[PDB]
RNA sequence: GAGCUACCUAAAAACAAUUUUAUGAAUCAACUCGUCUAUGUGGCAAAAUAGUGAGAAGAUUUUUAGGUAGAGGUGAAAAGCCU
C-alpha cells in the first residue's frame, strides 16, 4: 500500500523530515563528509546532488539563490556552494555525492550507519572497495581470451 | 549582482549566537521608545536574584 | 484472555528451539587485505575506517583554531598540507591547514 | 445522483410546482433498482402535501465525457398517464433521453431548447 | 577459513573485466537469438492440417499500459497493449508422460539476465540454445498443432476480431482487514461503538463450538493467479509485436501474462480462420501490414466519424 | 514552442514504447483534424455530431476551465451558462466524432483551473453563443487576462481560500474577512515548494518531444 | 484521630479587559467547579487525560493557626461527611 512512495516517513511528520534533512544537509554541504543512520543518510542523497544542480544554475537565477537559503540554515555557506562545490561539478553531470555502508553502531542502539561525502573533498580518502587486479589468476585469463576475440574480431 | 542573505545567527536556535542576537532585539526596543519613562521600564521590568 | 494450563517445559523447548528462532550463521565475513582485521564483504572495515576518520578530526581540529568563529567558513578551495611540503603555484589562492606530522601513506 | 429526501428544482411552468413558494420538493422514491437515479429516471415527488411522478431530466453529478453535467438537479413533473404537468420546458434538456430506454418523445415535443 | 563462502559474479572481475564481461554475454545472446530466427529452415516437425477440436498453442507477453480506443459506432473501448518478447517454446511433452488427455508445450518469454540464476536453469537454457527466459508456462495443444521446441513465437499469432483470454498474478495488495478484502459493511463509526469499526462481526454458530473451515478472515490479499476470459482482440501491431486486448488484463504494467485462445462456447472453433501451428514470418508466405485493424473499428488518420 | 500538456509522459514505470504507439496514433489525427493552440480560460468552440441525431452535428461554446488527461485519452472542459443555467461538458480532443475545434479567443487566466468560477457570480461565467472570433497575433506573448471575480456568498462547492487550492484568481478581500483568512493559513503547508525532489523537469523531454512531433509535419 | 473532609472562630490574601449600571446583572481570562462524549481500565491516575461545558465583586475563591470526637461531631438532608 505504500508502492511508488520514493519517500520514507522520518521524524515527527512530514515537516519534521523536511527540517531533519535540512540538518544533514548543512551539515554536509559544510563538512563535506557527514554520519548518519543509513535510512537518513540514503534519503538526503537525492536532496544532496539536487543542490549542485541549483548551484550550476548561478548565483544570478532568483529561484537557485531562494532555493539555497531553505535548504541551508547557516548562512555562510551559500557563497560556498555557488562558488566552490559548483565549480568542481560544472565537469560532471552526476554522482555529485560517494555513500558507503560504515560498519553498526557500537552504541547499545546498534543502528546500521553510512557515511555520505561529496567527491574531491580536501579529507583524507575513504577506505574504499578495491577489485582485484588484472594480473589475479581468474583476471588474467578473461584478459587471454578478450586478446583472442579481439584478433578474432 | 547576488542579494545574498545576511551571514548572521538564527534568532530562534538553542546557540550562543542565536541568543546574543535576542539580546539584540531586546536592546533595540529600548534604543527606539520613546520617552525616558519607557526606557526606564523596559530595562528593569524583570527581577532577578 | 489468560492461560486455561500451565505449558510444560517440553511444549516450551519446542517453541523457543525451533529453527524459525536461532541465530543464522553469516558467510560474508573476511579479513581485510591492509590490515588483516575483519570485515564484512559489503562493508567497510572498522579498523582501516577508524585511521581516516582520527585524522579527519585533527584535520578539523585544526580548521576550527584557525577559523575562531561560527560563520566563517572560507568560499576558496581548502587543501590541507603536512611539514616538508610546500604549496605548489596551482595551488595558489587555496586555504591551507598545516599538520605537524609527516604525510600519511594513505593520504595522497 | 438524485436520492431519497433529495431537494430538486423543478424546471416547468406547472402551476403547482413551477411557483416559487413554499420548500423545495424532495424525492421520495426512486424507480430504479438501485436508489441512484440519473437523467431520464422516474422518482416520486412530495410537492405541497401531495405526492406527484417527475422525470429527471439533469442532475450535478459528473457524468460520461461528452455528456452535459448542470449546475443543479433539474426534475420535470409528470402525470400519471405519462403526460406531462407542464405545457413548456425553456431551459436546456439534454438530447440523450432520446435513445435512453423509455417514452420521453413528449418531454422533448415540449422541450424547445436542447443541449 | 574452512567454511562456506558467500559469491557472485561481480566478486572477481577486474575493472577491465567488468565491462567487457558485460559486453561478451551482450553478444552471445544476439547470435543466439539470431540462429533461432528461420524455424521453417531448421527442419520444423510436419505441419498437419486443422480439423475440428484443435487447440493451438498461445504467448506470453508483457503489459505495456492501457489507451483509449474508438469504433466507427462512436463508442469509445478501454483497450490494454501486451508486447510479446522472445517468446520461444521450451519443452514438449507427450500425451501420456503429460498425465492430461492432450499433450502440453511450454512457452517462456522476456528474455532476462544470466548472472542470477541457478546453475540448473542456465544448464538447461544452453541445451536449448535460446537464453534464459523470465517465466515459464504450460499450454494444453493437440497432437496435429505440435510446435517444435525453440520455435520463435510472434504477435501475428493472433489476428484482429478472435476474443482471447489472458491469465496473470494479481496486484499483491499485502495483508488486508475483512472489510477490504471481502467488502463486510462493518459497524458505525459512531453512537457507542468502542474500539468496533472494520473487525469481522460473529465468527460462526456457538453451538458448534468451531470455526468452518474456509471462513472469510483477514489475510494477505492480491498476488494470485487469476484469468479473465473473452476478451476480443482489436488490433495486432506486426512491428512492435503488440496485441490490443479489450477491457482490463490482471496483474500490474510490466507484467507478464498467459493469453491463450478462448476457452467459451461461442469461441470454440474460431482458430480455424487463423493460422493453425503459427505464423513464421520467415516462411514469408505473405507479408503482413504493420498494423491490423478489425471492421469496426475506427483507423486514425480516416474521415472524422459521421452518424448519418 | 507552444507543446500540448498531453504530449508529455507523466512519471512512472510505464516503459517509453507505450508513449511511442500513442503520439504516432495522435499525430495521424493531428494530420485530419487541426487542434488549435489555447490555455484554460480562452472560449472554445467545438463542433461534434450527435449520435442520436440522423446526419446533423451540434456546436457548444463555452470558456475552458479544465485542461487533464495524457495521451489520446486527452480532455477538456468548457463552460458557459445557457438560459441562466449553468453547463459543463467534458470533450476529448481525439473523439473521432469532433470535427472542428475553434478558438474564439486566445488567452490565458491567473490560474492554471477555473473551477472556482462555480461559486462566482453568474456574469463571470456567461459567454455569447454567437460571439465572433477576435483577431489573434501569433507573434506575440499569449494575453493574460488578469481579472479577479467576485464571489457569491461564503458556502462554497470547495474552500477555495485554502493554501492547498492556491487561488490567485479571486477577489477574497470583498468576501472574506482578514481573520477568515489567516485561519487558512493553518494548513499551509510552507515546506512543500521548497523539496527538490518533488519537482518533475521535462527539459530534455520537451526537446526530444518537439524534434520528433516536428519531425511528422 | 477534624493536616483529608462537614461546620465554625480569628488573622489574612486574590479578582485583568469590556458593557451595564450602581448589581447573589452581562461577555470572558486567571481562578473555582465537574454537564456531556471519547480514551484509559494493574491506567499518567486506588477517579486521570483530551475535548466540550458552568460560575468568575460574590451565599466568591484561597492561605495560616485554632475549635467541635464515635451512646458522639457536622450537615443549604445525599442517612452526606468525620485521614
Ligand atoms: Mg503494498
Ligand atoms: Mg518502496
Ligand atoms: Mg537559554
Ligand atoms: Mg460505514
Ligand atoms: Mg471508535
Ligand atoms: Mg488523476
Ligand atoms: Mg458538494
Ligand atoms: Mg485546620
Ligand atoms: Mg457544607
Ligand atoms: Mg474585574
Ligand atoms: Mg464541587
Ligand atoms: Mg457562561
Ligand atoms: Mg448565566
Ligand atoms: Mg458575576
Ligand atoms: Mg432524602
Ligand atoms: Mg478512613
Ligand atoms: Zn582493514
Amino acid at each position: 500500500i505504500s508502492h511508488g512512495r520514493v519517500y520514507r516517513r522520518l521524524g515527527l511528520g512530514p515537516e519534521s523530515r523536511i527540517h531533519l534533512l535540512r540538518n544533514l544537509l548543512t551539515g554536509l554541504v559544510r563538512h563535506e563528509r557527514i554520519e548518519a543512520t543509513w535510512a537518513r543518510a540514503d534519503e538526503m542523497r537525492g536532496y544532496a546532488e539536487k543542490l549542485i544542480d541549483y548551484g550550476k544554475l548561478g548565483d544570478t537565477n532568483e529561484r537557485a539563490m531562494r532555493m539555497a537559503d531553505f535548504w541551508l540554515t547557516e548562512k555562510d555557506l551559500i557563497p560556498k556552494l555557488f562558488k566552490v562545490l559548483a565549480p568542481r561539478f560544472q565537469g560532471q553531470n552526476g554522482n555529485y555525492t560517494r555513500m558507503l555502508q560504515i560498519p553498526n553502531r557500537k552504541e547499545q542502539d546498534r543502528a546500521k550507519m553510512a557515511v555520505i561525502e561529496y567527491k574531491g573533498n580536501y579529507l583524507p580518502p575513504l577506505p574504499l572497495p578495491h577489485r582485484d587486479s588484472n594480473l589475479t589468476l581468474l583476471n588474467q585469463l578473461l584478459l587471454g581470451l578478450q586478446q583472442d576475440l579481439h584478433h578474432n574480431q | 549582482v547576488a542579494r545574498y542573505p545576511p551571514i548572521v545567527a538564527s534568532m530562534t536556535a538553542d546557540s550562543k549566537a542565536a541568543r546574543q542576537r535576542r539580546v539584540q532585539r531586546w536592546q533595540a526596543t529600548v534604543h527606539a521608545a520613546p520617552s525616558v519613562d519607557e526606557k526606564i521600564r523596559i530595562l528593569t521590568k524583570m527581577q532577578f536574584k | 484472555a489468560a492461560p486455561k494450563n500451565r505449558r510444560t517445559i517440553e511444549v516450551n523447548r519446542c517453541r523457543r528451539r525451533n529453527p524459525q528462532k536461532l541465530i543464522k550463521i553469516k558467510n560474508n565475513i573476511d579479513i581485510c587485505p591492509e590490515c588483516g582485521h575483519l570485515k564484512q564483504k559489503h562493508v567497510l572495515c572498522g579498523y582501516c575506517y577508524e585511521k581516516v576518520r582520527q585524522e579527519t578530526t585533527k584535520i578539523r581540529q585544526q580548521i576550527g583554531a584557525q577559523e575562531g568563529g561560527p560563520f566563517r567558513a572560507p568560499s576558496v578551495e581548502t587543501m590541507v598540507l603536512y611539514t616538508g611540503e610546500k604549496p605548489s603555484e596551482k595551488d595558489q589562492g587555496k586555504r591551507i591547514v598545516e599538520r605537524n606530522i609527516k604525510r600519511p601513506s594513505w593520504f595522497t | 445522483a438524485v436520492q431519497k429526501m433529495t431537494r430538486v428544482r423543478v424546471v416547468d411552468n406547472s402551476a403547482l410546482g413551477s411557483t416559487p413558494y413554499h420548500r423545495p420538493p424532495r424525492c421520495i422514491h426512486v424507480y430504479n433498482k438501485s436508489g441512484v437515479g440519473k437523467v431520464g429516471d422516474q422518482i416520486l415527488l412530495a410537492i405541497r402535501g401531495q405526492k406527484k411522478k417527475a422525470l429527471i431530466v439533469g442532475h450535478r453529478m459528473p457524468g460520461s465525457r461528452m455528456t452535459p453535467k448542470f449546475d443543479s438537479n433539474n426534475v420535470v413533473l409528470i402525470e400519471d398517464n405519462g403526460n406531462p404537468v407542464g405545457t413548456r420546458i425553456k431551459i436546456p434538456i439534454p438530447t440523450s433521453l432520446r435513445r435512453r430506454e423509455g417514452e420521453y418523445s413528449k418531454v422533448l415535443a415540449i422541450a424547445q431548447n436542447f443541449v | 577459513l574452512h567454511s562456506k563462502s558467500s559469491t557472485w559474479w561481480d566478486e572477481h572481475l577486474s575493472e577491465e573485466n567488468l565491462s567487457f564481461v558485460k559486453q561478451l554475454v551482450s553478444d552471445e545472446n544476439k547470435t543466439q537469438l539470431t540462429s533461432k530466427l528461420n524455424p521453417l529452415k531448421d527442419e520444423p516437425w510436419p505441419l498437419h492440417p486443422w480439423e475440428p477440436g484443435s487447440f493451438r498453442v498461445g504467448l506470453i507477453a508483457l503489459k505495456l499500459g492501457m489507451m483509449p480506443l474508438w469504433t466507427k459506432d462512436g463508442q469509445k473501448h478501454a483497450v490494454t497493449l501486451l508486447q510479446v518478447q522472445d517468446c520461444h517454446v521450451l519443452k514438449y511433452t507427450p500425451k501420456e508422460d503429460h498425465n492430461g488427455k492432450i499433450a502440453a508445450l511450454t512457452v517462456g518469454g522476456k528474455t532476462v539476465s544470466r548472472f542470477y540464476k541457478p546453475d540448473s536453469r542456465l544448464e538447461f537454457y544452453r541445451d536449448l540454445g535460446l537464453p534464459p527466459k523470465q517465466i515459464h508456462k504450460i499450454f494444453h495443444v493437440t497432437d496435429n498443432a505440435v510446435i517444435k521446441p525453440g520455435t520463435p513465437l510472434y504477435a501475428a499469432h493472433f489476428r484482429p476480431g478472435q476474443y482471447v483470454d489472458v491469465t496473470a498474478k494479481t496486484i499483491g495488495k499485502g495483508f488486508q482487514g475483512v472489510m477490504k478484502r471481502w467488502g463486510f459493511k462493518g459497524q458505525p463509526a459512531s453512537h457507542g461503538q468502542t474500539k468496533t469499526h472494520r473487525r469481522p462481526g460473529a465468527i460462526s454458530t456457538g453451538d458448534i463450538a468451531r470455526v468452518w473451515p474456509g471462513t472469510k478472515m483477514p489475510g494477505r490479499m492480491g498476488n494470485q493467479n487469476r484469468t479473465v476470459y473473452g476478451l476480443k482482440v482489436w488490433r495486432v501491431n506486426t512491428k512492435h509485436n503488440i496485441i490490443y486486448v479489450n477491457g482490463s488484463v490482471p496483474g500490474h504494467k510490466n507484467c507478464l501474462v498467459k493469453i491463450k485462445d478462448s476457452t467459451l462456447p461461442a469461441y470454440k472453433d474460431s482458430c480455424k480462420n487463423l493460422p493453425f501451428p503459427t505464423y513464421f514470418p520467415d516462411g514469408d508466405e505473405e507479408e503482413l501490414p504493420e498494423d491490423l485493424f478489425d471492421e469496426s473499428v475506427w483507423q486514425p488518420s480516416e474521415p472524422s466519424i459521421t452518424f448519418a | 514552442r507552444f507543446l500540448s500538456p498531453e504530449f508529455i509522459p507523466p512519471r512512472g514505470r510505464t516503459n517509453p514504447l507505450k508513449f511511442k504507439i500513442e503520439r504516432k496514433d495522435m499525430l495521424d489525427r493531428r494530420k485530419v483534424l487541426p487542434i488549435p493552440e489555447f490555455y484554460v480560460g480562452s472560449i472554445l468552440r467545438v463542433t461534434t455530431a450527435d449520435p442520436y441525431a440522423s446526419g446533423k452535428t451540434s456546436q457548444f461554446l463555452g470558456i475552458c476551465i479544465k485542461r487533464s488527461g495524457n495521451g489520446l485519452g486527452a480532455t477538456f472542459t468548457l463552460r458557459n451558462t445557457i438560459e441562466g443555467q449553468g453547463v459543463e461538458i467534458c470533450f476529448e480532443l481525439y473523439n473521432p466524432r469532433i470535427q472542428e475545434i475553434q478558438v474564439v479567443k486566445l488567452e490565458k487566466r491567473l490560474d492554471d483551473n477555473l473551477l472556482y468560477l462555480r461559486d462566482a457570480l453568474p456574469e463571470y461565467s456567461t459567454f455569447d453563443v454567437n460571439m465572433k472570433p477576435v483577431p489573434q497575433e501569433a507573434c506575440q506573448e499569449v494575453p493574460v487576462n488578469k481579472l479577479k471575480v467576485k464571489m457569491k456568498p461564503k458556502p462554497w462547492s470547495k474552500r477555495w481560500e485554502r493554501p492547498n487550492f492556491n487561488i490567485k484568481g479571486i477577489r477574497f478581500d470583498l468576501a472574506l474577512t482578514e481573520e477568515q483568512m489567516k485561519e487558512a493559513q493553518k494548513w499551509n503547508k510552507p515546506w512543500i515548494e521548497f523539496d527538490m525532489m518533488r519537482e518533475y523537469d521535462t527539459s530534455k523531454i520537451e526537446a526530444a518531444l518537439w524534434e520528433e512531433i516536428e519531425a511528422s509535419k
